[PDB]
RNA sequence: CCCCCCCGGCAGCAGCACUCGCCGAAUCCCGGGGCCGAGGGAGCGAGACCCGUCGCCGCGCUCUCCCCCCUCGGGGGGGCC
RNA sequence: GAGGCCACGCGCGCGUCCCCCGAAGAGGGGGACGGCGGAGCGAGCGCACGGGGUCGGCGGCGACGUCGGCU
RNA sequence: CCCCGCGGACGCUACGCCGCGACGAGUAGGAGGGCCGCUGCGGUGAGCCUUGAAGCCUAGGGCGCGGGCCCGGGUGGAGCCG
């Protein structure tokens, strides 16, 4: 037996969009490839934002 | 451009091979120098004791600066302070071993977890056996076996430790980067002591196994791994 | 396992080969010296017992 | 090219040479042997013959496969060892020296005492407890399944024939060419035949082993007897 | 028999006359029994084609020349400044 | 001056130290070390304690009686 | 400038495939997955079926950790399933 705690083992985060939008899934494929094969952290941020929900992607006003 | 690119790849491979050869020669000579240092220290202790006895005085050796700590009791019914100190020593399992740099703070922690551990002062042979047979690195939070020197070099080369011999030297003679070298090592997962223990529930000085046995930790290690 | 696998130990520490070779040569020399010294002691005993 | 030389680095322990890198450099004289600078036709042209068939034909060897299976198996990795049985080193127990009396533990010659002659290329022992004594011909046996006793005869300076090899003693079979389905019994030839060559070899070996057996008293009686376990005796307490 | 000698000498030496230790960078060699064999495209090279006998590591021989010791070209050694 | 070890082995020029004569203790002649200086390349066989097992080893037995099927 | 060879395994349902490391108790309770199961509806299988559907029986052969499922034999006689 090992003296560890298992309540925080599974990190709760989006690994994919919960949406079934096929266009969104295609561009998630594109940015998954770009984030994997480039060192640009911008691609990583964009991919994790694509995974997000609508409340986590609020609309941006023109102003 | 085919001949030119062949020349380019041959030159690159040859430069890489020469670099590997130079690094291997450096590793060999560092190990030789470490051997010289070890025998110098071992003979120096004997010589100092001899001159003190010739003069009729007493030579008190330096208090040991390295300890090996083995957790001997299990994980059931442990008080919170003992549990916390064992976690800070990285002994979360029975028959787990860890090298500890000895000072006031570490010794007081060892006193706190005294009933749960057996600790002592390992010798050069014990350090060699532990690192070579059961040495695993914490590389990218993974337990990776130390099967190549490149694994040590990629994680500790910024500190000058680039081989098994450098790691063993830093562990044995407690160097400047002992904390980094020791935390790089995964805690040793030792077997059950072959031949059994005396009594895990009492102290070593009262016929048991817990607490500080001075240099009998080497006997324990030989039976342990 | 190094300490059991010679080439694995040499991969991790190339100086182990020269240490091991020096140890083997030294042990052979010391064994020969002790054997010769014991044989000389036995021959001296034979001479001092059958010196006539 | 030059004549191959001996190793010049004597082995003192397996994997370790007696001399160091610089010592072997000086022994090899690498200081002056320094060097800086300086197929098979796949297709064959054949005259096809016949008028206006062109000149010749460029016929390739190893034509491409006619058929491909629906799926294959990936090739294995590489193991840097695992030599074939013919290249294995053959180990012999120190108690088995030429002329030792052995005890057979398995087979139809179970419990018989035979004479050891030599180890063969496969590590199998060649024995002949002489056929006039206990009906054991020149025959192979396995050193794992024998007991080496302490009694020995000096079978030095006797001539074991050179053709007595593993290929010589290998079993022979008849079945099964020109026959696929068994409606008529192919049980013929099942009577193994002792070859005249085998009889000649047996006579030649025994004619020079027997006088040395008769040289010591009642060893022939010992070889005629078979080994057995009496109810009082135990193999771990027995000196062989 | 015990102690001090004016002082010892020889051999051995934690003894292969089993009295009493701690050890191994001051440590190596060999052997036996048991359990196991997971993985499966490792080729920067020829532009591969018989199934990559491959990488790292440790070695040997040749692209130099003399000899030595056994076999009858083969095997085993000393090197060669 | 009648042994052991070295993971020491190309030249040229530069530096550092040592040696000789030193006719200003000038100037040349020699050794040792170098991490210094603009210029491409060793290949060819093997053995293997070398990124997890193979044999280019073998035997016996097989139809109305026996072989295998841990379910 | 490849060519005496015109040639060169598999892969990548990307909701897929592959690698490495650590870990595995569980009531009340929470969550995920279910190519677990029942009934009916929209699509789809140029699906199955009187040369035998459903159901049932079975010392028959198997698959899955499991929920369960497939196939053989019998009975049955008109519908059924992915
Ligand atoms: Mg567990
Ligand atoms: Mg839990
Ligand atoms: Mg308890
Ligand atoms: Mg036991
Ligand atoms: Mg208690
Ligand atoms: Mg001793
Ligand atoms: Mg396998
Ligand atoms: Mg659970």
């Amino acid at each position: 037996g090992v003296d560890i705690r298992h309540n925080k083992d599974r990190k709760v985060r989006r690994k994919e969009p919960k949406s079934q939008d096929i266009y969104l899934r295609l561009l998630v494929k594109l940015y998954r490839f770009l984030a994997r094969r480039t060192n640009s952290t911008f691609n990583q941020v964009v991919l994790k934002r694509l995974f997000m929900s609508r409340t986590n992607r609020p609309p941006l006003s023109l102003s | 451009n085919f001949a030119e690119l062949k020349i380019k790849r041959l030159r690159k491979k040859f430069a890489q091979k020469m670099l590997r050869k130079a690094r291997r020669k450096l590793i060999y000579e560092k190990a030789k120098h470490y051997h010289k240092e070890y025998r110098q220290m071992y003979r120096t202790e004997i010589r100092m004791a001899r001159m003190a006895r010739k003069a009729g005085n007493f030579y008190v050796p330096a208090e040991p600066k390295l300890a090996f700590v083995i957790r001997i009791r299990g994980i059931n019914g442990v008080s919170p302070k003992v549990r916390k100190v064992l976690q800070l020593l990285r002994l979360r399992q029975i028959f787990n071993g860890t090298f500890v740099k000895l000072n006031k703070a570490s010794i007081n922690m060892l006193r706190i977890v005294e009933p749960y551990i057996a600790w002592g002062y390992p010798n050069l042979k014990s350090v060699n056996e532990l690192i070579y047979k059961r040495g695993y690195g914490k590389i990218n939070k993974k337990r990776i076996a130390l099967t190549d020197n490149a694994l040590i070099a990629r994680s500790l080369g910024k500190y000058g430790i680039i081989c098994m011999e450098d790691l063993i030297h830093e562990i044995y003679t407690v160097g400047k980067r002992f904390k980094e070298a020791n935390n790089f090592l995964w805690p040793f997962k030792l077997s059950s002591p072959r031949g059994g223990m005396k009594k895990k529930t009492t102290h070593f000085v009262e016929g048991g196994d817990a607490g500080n046995r001075e240099d009998q930790i080497n006997r324990l290690i030989r039976r342990m791994n | 396992n190094p300490l059991k696998n010679l080439r694995i130990m040499l991969k991790l520490n190339p100086y182990a080969k020269t240490m091991r070779r020096n140890t083997i040569l030294r042990q052979a020399r010391n064994h020969k010296l002790r054997v010769d010294k014991a044989a000389a002691a036995a021959a001296a005993l034979q001479a001092k017992s059958d010196e006539k | 090219k030059g004549k191959p030389h001996c190793s010049r680095n004597p082995v003192l322990v397996r994997g370790i040479g007696r001399y160091s890198r610089s010592a072997m450099y000086s022994r090899k004289a690498m200081y002056k042997r320094k060097y800086s600078a300086a197929k098979v036709l796949a297709t064959v042209t054949k005259p096809v013959g016949g008028d206006k068939n062109g000149g010749t034909r460029v016929v390739k060897l190893r034509k491409m496969p006619r058929y491909y299976p629906t799926e294959d198996v990936p090739r294995k990795l590489l193991s840097h060892g695992k030599k074939p049985f013919s290249q294995h080193v053959r180990k012999l127990r120190a108690s088995i020296t030429p002329g030792t009396i052995l005890i057979i533990l398995t087979g139809r010659h179970r419990g018989k005492r035979v004479v050891f002659l030599k180890q063969l290329a496969s590590g199998l022992l060649l024995v002949t407890g002489p056929l006039v004594l206990n009906r054991v011909p020149l025959r192979r046996t396995h050193q794992k399944f024998v007991i080496a006793t302490s009694t020995k005869i000096d079978i030095s300076n006797v001539k074991i024939p050179k053709h007595l090899t593993d290929a010589y003693f290998k079993k022979k079979k008849l079945r099964k060419p020109r026959h696929q389905e068994g409606e008529i019994f192919d049980t013929e030839k099942e009577k193994y035949e002792i070859t005249e060559q085998r009889k000649i070899d047996q006579k030649a070996v025994d004619s020079q082993i027997l006088p040395k057996i008769k040289a010591i008293p009642q060893l022939q009686g010992y070889l005629r007897s078979v080994f057995a376990l009496t109810n009082g005796i135990y193999p771990h307490k027995l000196v062989f």
